[PDB]
């Protein structure tokens, strides 16, 4: 379970990279990011 | 030196196809697949999965990479 | 009570969302997996499957569940 917690610290793609160009694929990045942020334990 | 995630950020904004690719496979002939989601969903829209999912568990090292092909579905 | 698929029928039947996908959650936090199929088969115009493949492997629990993904594809 450590292994995505220093994923997280090391490439944690936060809402706040919108500041770059809205491209869907990149929305679809933050989704996942999103979506996988509650694995964090 | 730039290997803490920080060379990908200068592969992500280049906008450059067969860039992040040379460094997703040196992520893989050494031993450092644990950044290879991140640098996946680093330059979602600069790689191709079909190629990506394939490199990633049958041509090397079984990993699993399986969140980036559940956002590509 | 009714935990031998008749909750399922309800949720079903309903033709909401976001109300199976409770179910499936259940299924998982507690150790039910051998319905969670059926309850995917049965409520499968109501799910989504991108979200239930992550769910039913690489969250709680590590399901195969493949006929699901089979009839996906």
């Amino acid at each position: 379970g450590t292994e995505w917690e220093k994923v997280a610290q090391l490439c944690d793609f936060n809402p706040k990279s919108s500041k770059q160009c809205k491209d869907v694929s990149r929305l679809r990045s933050v989704l996942m990011s999103l979506k996988q942020t509650p694995l964090s334990r | 030196d730039s290997l803490y995630k920080d060379a990908m950020q200068y592969a992500s904004e280049s906008k450059d196809t067969e860039l992040a690719e040379e460094l997703l496979q040196w992520f893989l002939q050494e031993e450092k697949r644990e950044c290879f989601g991140a640098c996946l969903f680093t330059c979602y829209d600069l790689l191709r999965p079909d190629v990506v999912l394939e490199t990633a568990w049958r041509h090397n090292i079984m990993d699993f990479a399986m969140p980036y092909f559940i956002q590509v579905m």
